[PDB]
């Protein structure tokens, strides 16, 4: 039944990343004395199958200067990696529970980029290589601190497990003893998934499209679920890693429903974020963090390694 | 079947290895790496070393990563290079394909073979040893005491890092 | 056995999505519907010549950092030793010699831009 | 002494991240020292057993170690219990 | 000796046939110099871990360490190759013939 | 270069204890502190030999101290024991903290009993 | 390169080959080259002309691929022995990957061609470094595995790089090339005697070292690349072309100047290894080094040359420069033998 | 009147809901009822072969006790 | 090494990870520990040309524990000789290797 386990990891989250696709229309058609997708179906909740079937019926546009082989591969490079980098997640019990489960979640983030990176190139435009290229400068800032983060806040954790997670925030939550790094972690992962402040790489107003500029039907459709899902899987990697809720040994109802309303609020902030504020620019952003957030990183990272020592605190290995 | 995957997994690690090193569009090379990066971190990943395949698949996404943003910066061309349209690199990619055939053929075929050294194909499970890590994994043990008993590999390495931005910086002045 | 399976699976709907993508909704191209988007107007005609960006300092350093993001990892292993006196010495000597070397980095121009 | 107190002023006016940052990355290296349980941390992990105490043969005039674990003589770790 | 120890072997010797023989594109060169790294670096991770050489497992990423870093030069040879030449193509570099 | 020398078939015949995991982790302290000298003898030869098959017999004498410990917590604490391990079988790392009810129940049953 | 930066840019090219003598790990060995590779590059550019960028890059394909080939030696070697001491190679073919590595480095076999072309970009401060330090390290892993070394493989190598060095000095008109294969050539001379003997290598690499040195140090005081630029420091200052004469017969090792030490002991100890022809061979191949010092001689000392008559403005001024040390390198590189058993020392 | 928000997060927070769900109850039902075991040691993964063999329907999960012996 | 400092000052910066049966993490044995501990006090203070000779017969025995060269072979050999009668059909393996 391991195969019924993985479409029931891949279709429910599949659902969850259309819907947040209306939720943030309505989300952020609120915060504007709007009302938001209203008329498809009830309360606009037929919406995103409006849009959905439209994209997939769309004329999916092949621009000529286009490398093709090139022009394919990165659509199926960026939702493959935003499924499977859902699967080490620790929903109450992980669906594949590996003792060295943030570091794959680096890999394949880490490995995200190549969809805007080759989807960039393989494009043929000016849009297209400013995006893709600004892609790499706003990513290449990006990895930097997001390991130094995860290593510091784990370090007392006991090991790259993510189900020990559950068992270290057992008492209290991880935010109260590393607020300052959650903070800055929340910044990177709002980064990481190039949102709200930090979206140069689409840049509608500057870029028309960046990236997506020539990307129509399907290969548009995605494009936007794998920036989607990853919204939501990266939401949910900072919950467990922050905001960890009880866990009941033989209910595995409490952690679920708890675990899932940390995700819906996180990822509600991350279109509060968005609504908000303005759009940096891609010197800024890199002068912002390696110029600001990477050095505290190094001595937070320096305070979070001399503390378990000097508390008699390290955690347990095994 | 499974049982000889990792006879698969080596050899996807050469296909791609011999597409990039045929010399196509320099960001092609760069996807003829890392699938073999890619794989290469199964092979390793399938003896043990967990955390080895981790950042060799970790780190070399970023140095693979920092390759692409120089190589359309200053090292495309207005008429980039296919691993087909040249015949060059075509005679190069043809070439990296049927050596590997008629050797990998050889090579199952006898089991015993001659060059360089003697090979028995047999199956790669064979060498595994009947051993028990207890609460333990020695491929992340070994690697922690880089901090504990490599003092000395860890001044020299650090050291070398730390002229290594002095040099990226030294021959990047530009006068 | 389940690591790959969760992998085909994936690949394997990802590759349908496109499919049905590209195939289905009846296309009808007529060249210049396939020509490239330069915001209304036609391109100058290039988009691959070399892209000088100034961030190329800026670039490589950051493959040093990361090469030495790979030594700081195996802290939550080492933490477990029995000579913490040592390897609390050599792990805080990588931290040091890294913002060392961002230091100079700074400090000679280098993160700035280049104009 | 007023050129150092008004250079910090200046600083945490112009820059608060980095003061911050050497402030308290500067203390994570001086107070492990003068932590009283350092001493005690090495201990617990020389405490915690991953191989076997493999036993060792008798010959006599060896009172030290315990010929059953669950006698009185030997190393015991009640600290560690209260700690 | 194994097929995997084999083929990672043979994988290291088209690895130098790809860097020496060379071709008009210092990148692409450049590109198999750190290629040869994968070999190498798979091919010490083999033995140790065959071997359970607890010590040696850190001289991978040692290894693997310094691997970038001729790669980390490398890249800067390439731009002020680019800077005073504009390209890339390895032959208007000649001016030290004579 | 020399033969291969391995006791017979007979040699390596005992009965085994057919217990799973959970039940011996939740006895392994108290087997622990009875069974200790056919351990102890037993692996100190295993250590001191360098050879199993010049230690099966002592590999004899600890299954059948093995049995006799598991002889007896069935014959008088064999109830308490049930919950113990079963309720430490449910958890999937068998972990000790979820069980110090059943293990107080299943400690003081052993304290006087046996 | 900052003067405080380059100090330290030349701190880790000593300290990087002093891991090589220092070390009996193999790693640490390999360690101890790309320190000194890595560092290596930026003095080569230290001028930064667009020769010098030309110079380093063909310095790191070459070096860096050397290195490369230097690392699966030591893994072939560990998958064979398991062992990363310093001692004979276990497996045939490694010692054989590795020899073809290190003369890479060092630039002895038809590799040979990386030293003379990258000398004239780089400057004649940094072929002062190159030629002189930079052989150093190679020179020591060769000395330590000298026991399990093809004698057929290093005599063959070496034989060739006296060969084609000596031949490839009969062409060239710029100083910095004639040097480089001048060098060439005296890098077959020590590792002929390689696998025989090992003292007479350090002996024949001190003599090289200091002659090489002194070499230089005229060259920089000169300020000439070129023949006819050296051919006019007759008339500014004749002292140092006089003694560029003295030290250029030592170079094709005439006695009783020192130069004829290093062949003269290495063809002994040859001799007592019952290779005779080999030698021979070498001793008349060595005339083709001296040939084109004799040229060069004949150009600085033997026969005036035009000069200028704004050089009479250089008459006035002199030399603020120093580098001390030159009056040392050319007496211990000229008058030393009659001190050929000190040689036992570095016994 | 901001509740019209709230139907949309609501299908999605079952959304997310239901791969917690699944992957606990098909753990907990091809495990014979018992929570899935975790292998992240060797010692882990030895434990699970003996039970498996000591089952004799070669299904780790499938504990017996002390009527096992005798 | 070509000048041994780490004898001299008495400081070990490579020694301890040079063999393989030094001492290791929480003594985690290597996999020919045994040979190794066998064949290096074989050769000791010996002389290396007074080691390829008489610490021949224990030093193969060790080279066969990296690489079960001679070893595979025997296997290979048996599972050729499998292929060569199961297809003729003479013999059937026992329930043994089958369930
Ligand atoms: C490494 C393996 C590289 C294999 C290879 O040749 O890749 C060519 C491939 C196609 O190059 P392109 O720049 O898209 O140009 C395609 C046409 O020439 C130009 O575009 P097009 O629209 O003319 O393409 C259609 C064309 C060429 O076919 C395709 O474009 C189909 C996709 C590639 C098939 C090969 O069809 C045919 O020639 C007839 C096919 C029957 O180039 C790549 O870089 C793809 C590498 C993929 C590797 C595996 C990734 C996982
Ligand atoms: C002896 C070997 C070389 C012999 C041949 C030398 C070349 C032919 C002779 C002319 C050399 C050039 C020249 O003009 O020489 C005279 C010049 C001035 O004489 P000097 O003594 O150095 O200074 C004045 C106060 N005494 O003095 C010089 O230029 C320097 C003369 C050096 C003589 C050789 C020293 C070898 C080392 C002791």
């Amino acid at each position: 039944m391991f195969m019924i386990n993985i479409l029931s990891l891949i279709i429910p989250i599949l659902l969850a990343v259309a819907f947040l696709t209306l939720v943030e229309r309505k989300v952020l058609g609120y915060m504007q004395l709007r009302k938001g997708p209203n008329v498809v179906g009830p309360y606009g909740l037929l919406q995103p199958i409006a849009d959905a079937l439209k994209l997939v019926t769309k004329e999916p546009l092949r621009p000529g200067t286009s490398s093709i082989s090139m022009f394919i591969i990165a659509p199926i490079l960026g939702l493959s990696l935003a499924l499977t980098m859902w699967v080490p997640l620790p929903m109450p019990y992980p669906l594949i529970n590996m003792n060295l489960g943030v570091l794959f979640m680096l890999a394949m983030s880490s490995l995200a980029v190549y969809s805007i990176l080759w989807s960039g190139w393989a494009s043929n435009s000016k849009y297209a290589l400013i995006g893709a290229l600004r892609a790499v400068a706003q990513t290449i800032s990006y990895e930097v601190t997001l390991a130094i983060i995860l290593l510091s806040v784990l370090l007392m954790n006991g090991s790259y497990t993510l189900s020990t997670l559950i068992t270290t925030q057992e008492h209290i939550w991880m935010i109260f003893t590393s607020w300052p790094l959650a903070m800055m972690w929340f910044i990177s992962t709002l980064a990481e998934t190039n949102r709200a402040p930090f979206d140069l790489t689409e840049g509608e107003s500057e870029l028309v499209s960046g990236f997506n500029v020539e990307y129509a039907a399907g290969p548009f459709a995605m494009f936007f679920m794998a920036e989607y899902a990853n919204i939501i899987m990266m939401n949910a990697f900072t919950a467990i890693l922050f905001l960890g809720a009880s866990h009941d040994p033989h209910t595995p109802e409490l952690y679920t429903i708890n675990f899932v309303l940390k995700t819906l609020a996180l990822t509600i902030t991350f279109l509060w974020i968005r609504a908000s504020y303005p759009r940096f620019r891609y010197d800024q952003l890199m002068h912002l963090l390696w110029k600001s957030f990477l050095p505290l990183t190094l001595a937070l990272c320096m305070w979070h390694i001399s503390l378990p020592i000097m508390t008699a605190s390290i955690p347990p290995q095994s | 079947m499974t049982m000889y995957i990792a006879f698969i997994l080596s050899t996807i690690f050469v296909i791609g290895f011999v597409g990039f090193s045929s010399k196509p569009s320099p960001i092609y090379g760069g996807l003829g790496l890392i699938v073999s990066g890619g794989v290469g971190c199964g092979i390793v990943l399938n003896f043990g070393g967990s955390f080895l395949g981790l950042m060799v698949f970790l780190i070399y996404l970023g140095g693979m990563l920092v390759v692409f943003g120089y190589t359309t910066a200053m090292a495309t061309e207005m008429y980039p290079e296919v691993w087909v349209s040249n015949k060059t690199v075509f005679g190069a990619f043809v070439s990296g394909l049927m050596m590997e055939f008629c050797m990998v053929y050889y090579a199952l075929k006898e089991e015993e073979v001659e060059i360089i050294f003697k090979f028995n194909g047999l199956g790669d499970w064979v060498i595994y040893d009947t051993g028990d890590s207890g609460f333990f994994s020695e491929e992340a043990m070994g690697i922690a005491a880089l901090y504990s008993y490599g003092t000395w590999l860890v001044i020299v390495t650090g050291w070398s890092l730390l002229i290594g931005v002095v040099v990226i910086m030294e021959i990047t002045r530009g006068n | 056995m389940n690591i790959m399976l969760t992998l085909l699976t994936n690949v394997t709907l990802a590759s349908l999505l496109v499919l049905i993508a590209f195939w289905l909704p009846q296309l009808n191209a007529y060249s210049e519907k396939t020509s490239p988007y330069e915001c209304g107007f036609d391109p100058m005609g290039s988009a691959r010549l070399p892209f000088s960006m100034k961030f190329f300092l800026v670039a490589i350093t950051f493959l040093l950092f990361d090469l030495e993001i790979a030594l700081l990892l195996p802290l939550p292993w080492a933490s477990q030793t029995n000579n913490l006196k040592t390897m609390l010495t050599m792990a805080l000597f990588l931290l040091i010699l890294l913002a060392a070397s961002l230091a100079y980095e700074w400090t000679q121009k280098g993160l700035e831009w280049a104009e | 002494a007023g050129r150092i107190a008004s250079f910090l002023k200046n600083a945490w006016a112009k820059e608060p991240v980095l003061v911050a940052s050497f402030a308290i990355g500067g203390l994570a290296i001086i107070l492990p020292s003068l932590s009283p349980y350092t001493n005690y941390a090495i201990r617990i992990n020389r405490a915690t057993p991953y191989n076997y105490p493999v036993p060792l043969r008798d010959d006599g005039n060896m009172p030290d170690v315990p010929s059953h674990p669950q006698d009185p003589q030997g190393p015991s770790l009640e600290w560690l219990k209260n700690l | 000796m194994p097929l995997v120890y084999m083929n990672i072997i043979m994988a290291f010797a088209i690895a130098l046939a790809g860097l020496l023989m060379y071709r008009s594109h210092l990148m692409s060169s450049l590109l198999c110099l750190e290629g040869m790294m994968l070999s190498l670096f798979i091919m010490s991770t083999l033995i140790i871990l065959n071997t359970h050489f607890t010590l040696a497992n850190m001289m991978p990423i040692i290894l693997l360490v310094f691997a970038a870093c001729e790669a980390a030069l490398g890249l800067s040879l390439l731009v002020m190759v680019s800077n005073t030449y504009g390209t890339d193509y390895v032959q208007n570099l000649n001016l030290l013939q004579c | 270069p020399g033969i291969v020398e391995l006791p017979t078939l007979e040699d390596l015949k005992v009965q085994e204890v057919k217990v799973s995991s959970s039940v011996l982790k939740a006895a392994a302290h108290h087997y622990g502190a009875q069974c200790d000298k056919p351990n102890k003898e037993f692996m100190l030869c295993r250590w001191e030999e360098k050879d199993p098959r010049r230690c099966l017999e002592e590999g004899k004498l600890v299954n059948q101290c093995a049995l006799d410990f598991f002889r007896q917590i069935k014959r008088h604490c064999a109830e308490p024991f049930t919950e113990y391990w079963t309720c430490i079988d449910y958890s999937g790392l068998q972990l000790f903290r979820h069980c110090r009810k059943q293990q107080a129940k299943f400690d003081e049953c052993v304290l006087d009993k046996l | 390169m900052n003067p405080i930066i380059y100090t330290t840019l030349i701190m880790t090219v000593m300290s990087g080959t002093m891991l090589v003598m220092i070390s009996s790990h193999w790693l640490l060995i390999w360690i101890g080259f790309e320190m000194n590779l890595l560092a290596m590059i930026p003095v080569l550019m230290k001028n930064f002309n667009p020769r010098a960028t030309e110079a380093a890059t063909k310095y790191f394909l070459t070096q860096a691929t050397a290195s490369m080939m230097l690392m699966m030696a030591i893994i072939i070697n560990l998958l064979y022995s398991g062992q990363w001491t310093i001692t004979k190679m276990f497996n045939p073919v490694a010692m054989t990957m590795m020899t073809m590595a290190l003369a890479m480095k060092l630039g002895l076999s038809p590799f040979h061609f990386w030293v003379p072309e990258v000398t004239q970009g780089i400057s004649l401060q940094a072929g002062l470094l190159l030629l002189t330090w930079q052989k150093l390290a190679p020179l020591s892993v060769l000395c330590q595995i000298s026991q399990s070394i093809n004698p057929n493989l290093m005599l063959t190598m070496a034989m060739l790089s006296i060969l084609i060095g000596g031949w490839g000095g009969l062409n060239q008109t710029q100083l910095r090339k004639i040097m480089a294969y001048s060098s060439i050539a005296h890098m077959g001379w020590m590792t002929a005697v390689l696998p025989y003997n090992t003292t007479m290598t350090i002996l024949n690499l001190l003599i090289y070292i200091t002659m090489t040195l002194a070499m230089f140090m005229l060259l920089i005081h000169s300020s000439a690349t070129t023949t006819l630029s050296l051919s006019h420091t007759w008339n500014k200052m004749p002292v140092i072309t006089s003694l560029m004469m003295v030290t250029l017969l030592s170079m094709g090792g005439l006695p009783p100047l020192s130069g004829f030490m290093p062949k003269w002991m290495i063809i002994q100890e040859m001799t007592k290894n019952e290779s005779i022809i080999m030698p021979t061979l070498m001793a008349m191949t060595a005339l083709l080094n001296l040939y084109f010092y004799m040229r060069l001689a004949y150009s600085s000392s033997l026969t005036m040359f035009p000069s200028t008559n704004n050089m009479k403005m250089k008459w006035q001024f002199e030399h603020t420069k120093q580098m001390k040390l030159l009056p040392t390198m050319i007496v211990l590189s000229t008058l030393v033998l009659p001190m050929t058993p000190a040689l036992s020392s570095l016994n | 009147m901001w509740f019209e928000i709230l139907p949309g997060i609501a299908v999605m927070a079952a959304c997310l809901f239901i791969p917690g769900m699944a992957t606990a109850h098909i753990h907990k039902f091809t495990n014979g009822g018992k929570e899935k075991r975790v292998a992240h040691f060797s010692y882990q993964w030895n434990l699970m072969e003996r039970d498996r063999c000591i089952s004799g329907v070669n299904r780790y999960h499938v504990t017996k006790g002390l009527e096992n012996i005798d | 090494p070509f000048f041994d400092v780490q004898k001299r000052l008495g400081l070990d910066l490579d020694r301890w990870m040079t063999i393989q049966s030094a001492e290791q993490p929480h003594k985690i044995p290597g996999r020919c520990h045994a040979f190794e501990k066998e064949w290096i006090e074989c050769a000791h203070g010996i002389g290396g040309i007074r080691a390829e000779k008489e610490c021949k017969i224990e030093f193969d025995d060790f080279v066969e524990c990296l690489l079960r060269q001679k070893t595979m072979k025997r296997l290979s050999a048996i599972k050729r000789q499998r292929d060569k009668l199961i297809k003729e059909g003479k013999y059937t393996p026992p329930p043994h290797h089958l369930g």
